[PDB]
């Protein structure tokens, strides 16, 4: 009956106000303790989401759709929820007075069809008028910098940032393939930027003061097997009662792993990386030959190299082939932070970079590399789509405004419907105020003021309070993420309000 | 005897001190030293300040004694 | 769950009397508590770093503490207490905002606003070191372990333990980058002996027995060979399951290190040679024994050669105290790149606690030499830094004015606290300190919480690095950031 609808509306309302607060660059961050027992923090709509694993299912429609909005698009997470949630709330007092959700759920079809073709008119595709091709995607990174501690030393920030996705193939662009490894202590603007992959380095054993930061043309090589002849779980128990021969009954082993040098001696690469930590057998021989060796790397970053000089990994040292072997163009290493850092430059082949972000602590520096995260979305989709739309209030406001207009020709209970989502509209420029500091309730109705005067791209300054137009605000955000945040957010509450009645079986 | 108390745990390991330095008038030790808490605990309540200023004033007194 | 109503308040209270545990242990006449660990044992001690740490909590907002008080050990030490009082006066000031309408964020806006201007006032009245004398620079790092450790049993032989920092951090601290880490401090002690057997050593310890008793205890020069060449193995040498001696003499190596045991019969080869062996040696172990002693790992000994084996003055056999392990000492005569702490002391806290005293003394010779402009602290740094803002605060307009004030009065909490820790009246204590900085003259004047002769500590020569302070509210503004941007709690159950 409608008692469990009624109870629907506020699991979707519990899941909203959750995402509320982390809406926005200048949100608050939410606090979710996993059974892991593992602090996780974060902004993003979807990574708050898939922690909940919330048994509801109408709470679990909203996570779901998140992911969805994360593969195909990738932005947008936590206004799609917030979108979808808000129009079980307007839905709410239409149900006691015997208006049905089917009628409500048909007029949401034709107000999102009008919709998706004001977007397409919004958008205006421009490329080199009154632009250049430098000076294009470094006032697109400052956008997302303001407001926050790095505007000081944003200048010499957004070098580093356009020089990341630059140095990719502009056809094919993935947040992934940039790394990022956070240097404790030092001064925020002597950061700087790394061609090639770089690791943490957790290496603490001895052997220290050779294998000096400058290289010529190092070969790089994987390593499968331990270079060291401990053995950690097996042993073995021989034991003779003789005198004399209690000599030689303690000598030899390692004579055997002289069998794998010749192998690995002929084939003269100078970087040994592997999944395993380096034991403490030969730290000499290498830098002898000139040879690199780092242990207690992590898989994540192994799997850069073969992406970068181009190698392989082969399981013994018997079969390794010679022209697995890759070269960089120059080494570098940093003693910066009481920590050697271990980065590769100048590979031409390197589908992956690495950017050094430094700072006063561990999380000032958290702060400000996921602030980044953001800038660099809106510099990627800036040269793969260049259909965009003004964003910061200005799209939201007037997709509610034409549909108020359009609603006037429709007669019936779908004109209170429209009326009722075009409203609920108003939720997602009203978070933005309230998690920024601004107060929502003055700024909703200064804003109407000039949004009838028939200028469409009026936005919200974000830096200081006031009404006005987000052109000169360099504030841009690419038309498929609007026009997908209405779908999915539709599809997600048509899904909620057509179940009446919810059945559970344990078992 | 068994001793939940935390704080009397304390006293068991002081009184071990007397008993490898010297071995005589434990016992002693222990009594003179309660009586010491009592007068400190009527400075403390009728004062509720930090005993560290009265410690003081013991360094003082103990000198003359001496 | 509670947002929006309830989660600000009770943000506030928890902790608040989290962090009012440790504002009685502030300062030098601070009160120290009595700490159980699992196992059994007791430990008393005043640094706030320990009891935090061994604190086991469900609750979301205290975990923040924990979580940044590891970072402050590395990067100053002192911050522990000091900083958590301080952090909670932000929170105690931003209570009475909420309830006035003021929005979160703006209140952490506006203390990060008020921090960078307050910095500036400083940079005005700061003295230089370097440049009023070069010796007077090596006094205060004689006299800066003393201030930490005159509460304790350690404040008669201090004068000893003052010259053992002096020289260890030059040598691990090179004045390019004035950086000190923390992996090349080897940290060791033992119970028993007395604290006046503490020597300063240049290299790793490596307590060892020497195996077989024929063995001597001193290295011979090898016909006036360079140094004392050494070799680490690893390696499980074991038993043929499924030559050498040739080309050990080529290199010269006089002394082989193993992590694990060795034979009876096994060191008798090299015992005619003259070529010790040493065996049951930690993994952490050999990490100064590579550095200190500029050694290497013997990949083989085919290829090794005689050109990067390492060189160190001599190694010898000395006994410590009445201890019947019989140490000995390895000695470089030559500057290193790390340094070994040598702490003794005839109980197991006694140990303990010199080894924590040791670690904070260490981090402000960095600060002293990175930063030469330093001011004033014990109570004369936050009244200072609180008559700039309040003054500056009329000056500002807008909704930041009045985050000034809050923040002006939240930074007197600690010149108060250190009044109430003292056994003195914090607001008639609060009144003197403003009023001598005004009518007569601007200086620095904190309060005593150990008794001392007079007041103006400048007379005293009691000095605090200026950076060291200033990492300490910036980690307080940072922290009280993180508190107000949480505005949910969420947690699961336990199954």
């Amino acid at each position: 009956g409608k008692g469990q609808i009624i109870s629907n509306i506020n699991a979707c309302v519990a899941v909203q106000e959750a995402l509320k607060p982390t809406l926005g660059p200048l949100g608050s961050d939410i606090l979710i303790v996993t059974s892991n027992q593992k602090t996780t923090i974060s902004n993003d709509g979807a990574t708050i989401l898939k922690l909940l694993d919330v048994v509801h299912p109408a709470a679990k429609t909203l996570v779901d759709i998140s992911r969805a909005q994360d593969a195909e698009v990738g932005d947008g997470t936590t206004s799609v929820t917030i979108l979808a949630g808000e129009l079980m709330k307007e839905a709410k007092p239409f149900l006691e007075e015997g208006i049905s959700s089917h009628l409500i759920m048909k007029g949401y079809r034709k107000a999102v069809s009008l919709a998706v073709e004001k977007i397409n008119e919004l958008a205006v595709d421009i490329t080199s008028e009154k632009s250049s091709g430098r000076e294009l995607l470094e006032r697109c990174a400052r956008t997302a910098m303001s407001s926050k501690l790095i505007h000081n030393n944003a200048d010499f920030f957004v070098k580093m940032c356009v020089d990341a996705v630059l140095s990719l193939d502009r056809n094919d662009l993935d947040d992934k393939l940039i790394g990022i490894k956070k240097i404790p202590g030092g001064a925020m603007e002597e950061s700087l930027f790394i061609n090639g992959v770089a690791f943490k380095k957790t290496f603490s054993y001895a052997g220290f003061e050779q294998q000096p930061k400058k290289f010529n043309n190092p070969k790089i090589l994987s390593l499968n097997v331990e270079l060291e002849l401990k053995a950690e779980k097996d042993n073995a128990e021989v034991r003779v009662e003789h005198v004399e021969d209690y000599q030689a009954i303690v000598d030899a082993e390692w004579q055997l792993i002289f069998e794998k040098l010749r192998q690995v001696e002929e084939t003269g690469a100078n970087i040994v990386l592997s999944k395993l930590p380096i034991g403490d057998l030969a730290t000499q021989f290498f830098a002898d030959r000139n040879i690199f060796c780092a242990g207690r790397v992590s898989a994540d970053d192994m799997n850069r190299v073969i992406q970068a000089v181009g190698g392989s990994i082969q399981s013994t040292t018997s079969d390794i082939k010679p022209e697995h072997l890759g070269t960089c163009a120059l080494f570098e290493e940093m003693q910066i932070g009481s920590e050697r850092y271990n980065l590769f430059q100048g590979c031409p082949q390197a589908k992956t970079c690495t950017l050094l972000l430094r700072g006063g602590a561990e999380q000032v520096i958290a702060e400000v590399e996921r602030s980044l995260h953001d800038a660099i979305m809106i510099v990627k989709r800036a040269l793969q789509n260049k259909l965009i739309v003004a964003g910061g209030g200005a799209t939201e406001m007037e997709v509610s405004k034409c549909l108020r207009d359009y609603s006037k020709t429709i007669a019936g209970k779908q004109q209170m419907i429209i009326n009722a989502f075009a409203k609920a509209l108003e939720v997602i420029p009203r978070q933005l105020c309230e998690n920024a500091g601004f107060d929502a309730i003055e700024i909703l109705n200064k804003l109407r003021l000039a949004h009838s005067k028939g200028e469409k791209w009026y936005g919200v300054v974000f830096e200081t309070e006031n009404i006005g137009d987000n052109f000169a605000k360099f504030v841009w955000e690419p038309a498929l993420v609007k026009i997908n945040a209405l779908n999915s957010a539709t599809e997600a509450t048509n899904l909620i309000l057509s179940v009446d009645e919810t059945i559970t079986n344990k078992g | 005897i068994p001793l939940d108390n935390p704080a009397a745990k304390v006293l068991v390991n002081i009184s071990k001190v007397q008993d490898d330095e010297v071995g005589d008038g434990t016992t002693s030790v222990t009594v003179l030293s309660a009586e010491l808490l009592r007068e400190a605990e009527k400075l403390i309540d009728q004062s509720k300040i930090h005993p560290q200023t009265i410690i003081e004033g013991y360094r003082l007194a103990s000198a003359a004694a001496l | 769950r509670q947002h929006g109503l309830e989660a600000k308040k009770s943000h506030i209270l928890a902790a608040r009397s989290v962090a009012s545990i440790i504002k009685t242990s502030l300062g030098p006449r601070g009160l120290d508590k009595i700490l159980i660990s699992p196992d059994g044992e007791i430990t008393i001690t005043n640094d706030g770093a320990t009891i935090l740490s061994q604190m086991e909590l469900d609750n979301e907002i205290a975990k923040l503490l924990v979580q940044l008080s590891k970072s402050q050990d590395d990067e100053i030490g002192d911050g522990t207490t000091g900083v958590v009082v301080l952090a909670s006066a932000l929170l105690d000031q931003a209570l009475e905002l909420i309830q006035k309408g003021i929005h979160p964020i703006k209140i952490a806006n506006g203390f990060d606003e008020a921090a960078k201007l307050a910095i500036s006032k400083l940079e005005e009245t700061c003295d230089d070191i370097s440049a009023s004398n070069d010796e007077l620079f090596r006094d205060f790092l004689l006299r800066a372990a003393k201030t930490s450790l005159g509460s304790k049993i350690v404040s008669k032989d201090h004068d000893r333990f003052a010259e053992m920092a002096v020289e260890a951090v030059i040598n691990v601290m090179d004045k390019d980058r004035k950086d000190v880490d923390f992996d090349l401090i080897k940290m060791q002690g033992r119970v028993g002996g007395s604290i006046s057997d503490s020597k300063l050593i240049n290299g790793v310890i490596l307590d060892k027995d020497f195996s077989h008793p024929q063995m001597p205890k001193c290295v011979l020069p090898k016909e006036g060979s360079d140094g004392v060449k050494l070799a680490i193995l690893t390696c499980p040498f074991e038993p043929p399951k499924p030559e050498m001696i040739d080309d050990v003499k080529k290199a010269g190596a006089d002394v082989v290190i193993c992590q694990w045991g060795f034979d009876d019969e096994a060191n008798h080869l090299l015992l005619q040679n003259d070529l010790p062996a040493v065996r049951w040696v930690g993994g952490q172990e050999l990490e100064h024994i590579a550095i200190s002693t500029n050694g290497r790992i013997v990949p083989r000994f085919q290829d090794l050669s005689k050109d990067k084996l390492g060189t160190c003055s001599r190694i010898y056999e000395q006994e410590f105290g009445t201890t019947k392990d019989r140490m000995l000492i390895i000695e470089q005569s030559k500057e290193t790149k790390t340094v070994t702490c040598f702490v003794r002391g005839s109980n197991k806290m006694i140990v303990d606690e010199a080894e924590r005293a040791l670690h904070d003394s260490l981090c402000v010779v960095r600060n002293l030499v990175k930063d030469s402009r330093v001011v004033y602290g014990g109570g004369a740094a936050e009244v200072t830094m609180s008559l700039a803002v309040s003054e500056e605060a009329d000056k500002q307009r807008g909704i930041d004015q009045y985050a000034f004030r809050g923040f002006a009065q939240a930074l007197d909490t600690i010149p108060m606290t250190l009044a109430e820790n003292s056994g003195l009246d914090p607001i008639g204590t609060l009144s003197t300190l403003k009023s001598k900085q005004l009518k007569e003259k601007i200086s620095n004047i904190g309060v005593d919480c150990l008794g001392y002769g007079s007041n103006d500590m400048k007379e005293l020569f009691v000095v605090d690095p200026f950076i060291g302070k200033k990492q300490q509210i910036l980690l307080a503004t940072q922290l009280c950031r993180m508190i107000l941007k949480i505005d949910n709690v969420i947690i699961s159950g336990k199954d």
